[PDB]
């Protein structure tokens, strides 16, 4: 027994104490309001047709949100009564539950953790109780080497940047190291850069590089390993 | 008269490490441990997936934790799988884990982070549907708050896993109970309440 996610929309349950405060008196006999809401609370209290994570994002609650309410409106602009409108209500919310179901899983399968790879920190909304929180999007430990070979003399372009970095919440900054074979390191750039520029290169800058993205968090979003090569 | 056979140690589960030692690196939660732990940094990694291949154990099965709640029972697995100091709870089941004493606060904080998040049963040790190779709420078992299922803070320590952790009444900084997670900071404050479980002074 889970709610349909639609009232945690404010417009939306706003316009439902609307039609009951507005609407149900010129529509509908004063003995039938009652039960009528109690019917419209329990239609939007359970939501049966839907694996459901019980999370949305704001632009699916948008969309579903903004095609009830629009139907709704169509509903009481026409001006309809008694029992044309009870059915054509229920009927109207049926139909909306089915395409908020699809919303739904369209998010499920593309819009929830898009990372491929590493962590992305995303917003939700619980629909089990209109919170809305941060949720962590987590992939794999690393997001993999790049071989990358240059031409001497010629610039050298390490991207760190990845498809979802864009969306994902709460980073902070692209921190590049150098990795020796002696086991150690040395940061060597550290900003809002996605990329690291050396400009022409020399034998001596082949060899092992890492990026590290930073979360506010307290660990990396993403790690990138490169390993250079030089064409002499 | 000192139990240091029990001190600084891990237990042979299947993810530990045999003996403790520093690590360079653990992921977020698994952090406080890095100066000495029983868990690898694919360990404290693997801690905070969903359905951690550690246990194939699903924390969703009423749908997806509220983030605050998630992250006590990550610093559950964290602290289970890194403390170098449960010695003196070790028993066999090839080891586990029975009656660590987690201080009243963790305890409370877990519970209080937690109620806004739901479950299906009150005692997860079993009894669950476990048909897709990971665990589902069996038939008829309706999906509620957790203060339904775990009405104290005892009983969320206690029967979530199985009994490896007991409610203590004793609070932090008493000496004699364990934090389940801690600020890096502050200095590992565990350390010194293993060694007086350890010692013949306390059982
Ligand atoms: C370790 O490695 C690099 C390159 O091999 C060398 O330049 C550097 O001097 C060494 N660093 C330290 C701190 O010993
Ligand atoms: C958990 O499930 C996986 C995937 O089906 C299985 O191969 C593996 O043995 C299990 N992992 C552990 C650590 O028991
Ligand atoms: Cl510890």
């Amino acid at each position: 027994r889970s709610p349909w996610c639609v009232i945690c929309d404010p417009s939306v349950v706003l316009a439902l104490k609307s039609l009951e405060k507005d609407y149900l008196p010129g529509h509908l006999d004063a003995k039938h309001h009652k039960a009528m809401m109690e019917r419209v609370e329990n239609a939007v209290k359970d939501f049966q047709e839907l694996a459901y994570m019980g999370v949305v994002d704001e632009a699916t609650l948008q969309k579903g949100s903004w095609s009830l309410l629009k139907d709704l409106k169509r509903i009481t602009d026409s001006d309809v009564k008694g029992d044309l409108f009870v059915k054509e209500l229920f009927w109207m919310l049926h139909l909306q539950k089915e395409t908020f179901a699809t919303y739904v899983a369209r998010f499920q399968k593309e819009a929830y953790c898009p990372n491929k790879c590493g962590v992305m920190l995303q917003t939700l909304i619980w629909c089990k109780n209109c919170k809305k929180e941060v949720h962590a999007c987590r992939k794999s430990y690393d997001c993999g080497e790049r071989n990358v070979e240059v031409p001497q003399m010629e610039d050298m372009i390490l991207d760190c940047e990845l498809n979802w970095h864009q969306a994902s919440e709460g980073l902070t900054d692209y921190s590049f190291y150098r990795v020796w074979g002696n086991n150690t390191e040395t940061l060597v750039s550290k900003g809002k850069e996605a990329t690291l520029t050396k400009p022409m290169v020399g034998p001596e800058d082949a060899g092992s590089y890492r990026c590290e993205l930073g979360s506010v968090n307290s660990s990396p979003a993403t790690i990138i390993n490169f390993h250079v090569t030089v064409l002499p | 008269p000192w139990g240091d056979e029990l001190l600084n140690i891990c237990m042979n589960a299947k993810h530990h490490k045999r003996v403790p030692s520093p690590e360079d690196k653990l992921y977020e939660e698994c952090i406080p441990w890095k100066d000495n732990a029983c868990c690898t940094l694919t360990t404290s990694w693997e801690a905070h997936l969903d359905v951690s291949p550690l246990y194939n154990f699903s924390l969703f099965h009423c749908g997806l934790l509220m983030p605050g709640c998630r992250k006590h029972f990550i610093q559950a697995i964290c602290f289970y799988e890194c403390s170098p100091n449960l010695g003196p709870w070790i028993q066999p089941v090839g080891e586990r884990v029975v009656n660590v004493p987690l201080c009243q606060e963790d305890c409370e904080e877990w519970w209080e982070d937690c109620r806004m998040s739901y479950t299906c049963k009150s005692n997860w040790r079993g009894g669950w549907d476990w048909s897709q190779g990971k665990n589902r709420c069996p038939k008829g078992a309706q999906c509620l708050p957790f203060s339904h299922y775990f009405p104290t803070p005892a009983d969320l320590c206690e029967k979530t896993w199985s009994n490896s952790f007991k409610a203590s009444p004793e609070r932090r900084n008493s000496g004699r109970c364990l934090q389940k997670w801690f600020e890096p900071a502050q200095g590992n404050p565990n350390v010194a309440v293993a060694r007086l479980f350890a010692s013949e002074f306390l059982e």
